């Protein structure tokens, strides 16, 4: 093997969990995923902006992940995003939403 | 082409590639493969 | 971008390289110096060991239904929310084509390979000015005949006409374009045996006809205007060479053929009886 | 070549310029086949020149079976004269032959299989209904029907001249594809 | 062969902390990845070339 890098090597001492701000997703994301197609519309490599565009990570042990480079065994895969038309519940929190709503005025927010 | 043998009719066949997999004398559709000619060595151990 | 990876021993460099994949070690090695180029090879059969894009392409699908833990006030709406986007896709006419032709070739008692070529032969043309509708049968009636013959099983037009009534004409024009559709995108022997079995005969009577029909074809006697007929006469030629009661009248309806083409076809046979002597 | 494409039908359009009473046209004629239940056009067969023509409520006549441009033209002039005798001032105006179909022969047996197979792109074959090949030319734009008997059916031209040109182009193909 | 959950426990009881580590990273699948020092997310785009 794995190529030398320069960032100082440390060891993890702490994990901070926590939800994901939609701004954060967009700031992270390298690509706006739009078309359900995987492959290119010509039965060839891959639809850009499609469900796995090359700017996300790549595999085939033969390509380079044009975002961050080559190795299918170096690239950790880069995250892309979709912005929903309209907001939806996250299944893990329905109960923790119904519960919450019952604890705050549904009009002023207090 | 190479020898073959019908499964039931039991006749040497010698068909080639892109011939029917089919026996003369009975359109039987199973052929064996006419064991090799080179000698083979075993130990009596 | 070119996004491409190639391996080559940077300490031999001699070639487009001479490397081997030692799979059981997960390595690739310069076959000269044995430097290992890249490792942690990923498996290649276990992948699909745990387990149609030629038709279903890139717009994917997933069968959505009702689980154990759902009441009918949620189940049926999964049947009432799935129905909003069936017209943006012409794919109804794509799948309901396949489903139809699948319903056809399968009901037709056909090999599941023909099913694919017809699942292809639809999908490849699937919209042309030549097609422009034309009853949407003739293709599924010809793309089958295509899918049949292209899969080396040849069936007569009447035979498919039994499956689908195509007015025998919407068939013909649709076929010509279709064949040329692939030519731009780019065999009556099959009838002898299927007929013998339809009469329930032993192999020799069928065995012989392949010689006779080929020999009757090979020299002269263009003979027939859709050689379907002059196939059967070989059986009739050869059945009379044997002595098995398949009397002309029984032949006809069993194979749905004119009787007239038989005897007159047999005229060229009661005279040509010379050269078909194998034994 | 050395072979004239022999026309067998010429279909032409003639604007007599009058709204003909097809009923009276049928009535005053000698042997004319007109009833509305098949077409809106009196069909007349004149033995000299022997042509078969359908003339519509627009007064437009389409003529078939002629053996020449002049067979059809003279036949149409006779047709207009017949119409005028009927009572309508038919006139030979803006005539045009809409079709010239012919059959001739090159007489040498042809490898039609070779042409159709190697010209699948251009010519298609399903020998189990009709034993003829269909061929296309754009310059001149003639469609040609070919059969093993050597018969050439040249169609797709307002003139026999495009027939002649495409035949001079296609006979060499035929001799090239001549089976022997 | 599998280094199961219970084998992990047996190694802990022995106190062999390094073997437990080697057997879990060197011997199976170690992987160097980079992380942002602020959002501790494996989102660094390293062009380590
Ligand atoms: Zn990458
Ligand atoms: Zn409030
Ligand atoms: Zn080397
Ligand atoms: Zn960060």
């Amino acid at each position: 093997g794995q190529q030398y890098s320069s960032a100082p090597l440390r060891t993890v001492k702490e994990v901070q969990f926590g939800l994901f701000s939609p701004e954060e997703v967009r700031a992270i994301s390298v690509a706006k995923i739009r078309f359900p197609e995987t492959m290119d519309e010509t039965q060839t490599r891959a639809k850009i902006g499609g469900l796995n565009d090359p700017r996300l990570g790549s595999i085939d042990r033969n390509l380079k992940c044009q975002t961050c480079q080559e190795g299918m065994n170096e690239c950790p895969g880069h995250f892309g995003h979709i912005d929903l038309a309209k907001p939806v519940f996250h299944v893990g929190f329905i109960a923790k939403i119904k519960k919450v709503c019952e604890c705050v005025c549904m009009h002023c927010g207090k | 082409t190479l020898k073959y043998i019908c499964a039931e009719c039991s006749s040497k066949l010698s068909l080639s590639r892109t011939d029917a997999v089919r026996c003369k004398d009975c359109g039987h559709r199973i052929l064996l493969k006419a064991r090799t000619k080179r000698l083979v060595q075993f130990e009596a151990r | 971008p070119n996004l491409n990876i190639v391996l080559t021993c940077p300490e031999c460099k001699v070639y487009p390289p001479k490397i081997v994949e030692r799979f059981s070690e997960g390595d690739v090695v310069c076959a000269l110096c044995g430097l290992v180029l890249s490792d942690k090879l990923v498996d290649t059969r276990s992948e699909w060991r745990t387990f149609n894009p030629l038709l279903d392409g890139n717009n994917l699908s997933t069968r959505i239904g009702k689980g154990e833990t759902t009441d009918m006030r949620f189940t049926k709406e999964l049947n009432k929310a799935q129905g909003k986007n069936v017209m943006d896709k012409k794919d109804n006419e794509v799948q309901a084509a396949f489903a139809k032709i699948t319903m056809l070739c399968d009901a037709a008692e056909l090999p599941k390979i023909v099913k694919d070529c017809a699942k292809e032969a639809y999908k490849l043309c699937h919209d042309e000015k030549t097609l422009k509708g034309k009853s949407m049968e003739s293709i599924m009636a010809a793309s089958i005949l295509i899918g049949c013959r292209r899969a080396e099983v040849a069936r007569t037009f009447k035979e498919i006409q039994s499956l689908i009534h195509v007015k025998t004409k919407e068939f013909g024009k649709t076929l010509n374009i279709m064949k040329n559709i692939l030519r731009g995108k780019s065999q009556n022997l099959t009838y002898i045996p299927r007929f013998c079995s339809h009469l329930g005969l032993p192999m020799q009577v069928t065995t012989s006809a392949e010689y006779t029909a080929k020999k009757c074809k090979e020299i002269k006697e263009i003979a027939g205007k859709s050689p379907i007929t002059i196939a059967v006469v070989s059986i009739y030629l050869n059945i009379l060479l044997f002595q098995i009661p398949i009397t002309a009248a029984k032949v006809g309806q069993t194979l749905q053929v004119t009787e007239g083409t038989i005897k007159s076809g047999y005229k060229i046979l009661y005279e040509h009886r010379d050269k078909l002597v194998d034994p | 070549s050395g072979i004239v494409p022999t026309l067998q039908n010429i279909v032409a359009t003639v604007t007599l310029g009058c709204r003909l009473d097809l009923k009276t046209v049928a009535l005053h004629a000698r042997n004319a086949e007109y009833n509305p239940k098949r077409f809106a056009a009196v069909i007349m067969r004149i033995r000299e020149p022997k042509t078969t023509a359908l003339i519509f409520a627009s007064g437009k006549m389409v003529v078939t079976g002629a053996k020449s441009e002049d067979d059809s033209k003279l036949a149409s002039r006779k047709y207009a004269r017949i119409i005028q005798k009927i009572g309508f001032a038919a006139k030979f105006t803006d005539f045009k032959i809409q079709n010239i179909v012919g059959s001739c022969d090159v007489k040498f047996p042809i490898r039609l299989e070779g042409l159709a197979f190697s010209h699948g792109t251009f010519s298609s074959y399903e020998p189990e209904l009709f034993p003829g090949l269909i061929y296309r030319m754009v310059k001149p734009k003639i469609v040609l029907l070919i059969f093993v008997s050597g018969k050439i059916v040249l169609t797709g031209a307002k003139q026999r001249e495009e027939i002649y040109q495409a035949f001079e182009a296609i006979y060499p193909v035929l001799s090239e594809f001549r089976k022997m | 062969l599998r280094f199961g959950e219970m084998e992990r426990d047996c190694m802990i009881a022995h106190g062999a902390a390094s073997f437990l580590k080697e057997r879990l990273m060197e011997a199976s699948d170690a992987f160097r990845v980079h992380i942002c020092g602020i959002c501790g997310l494996m989102t660094v785009i390293a062009k380590l070339n």
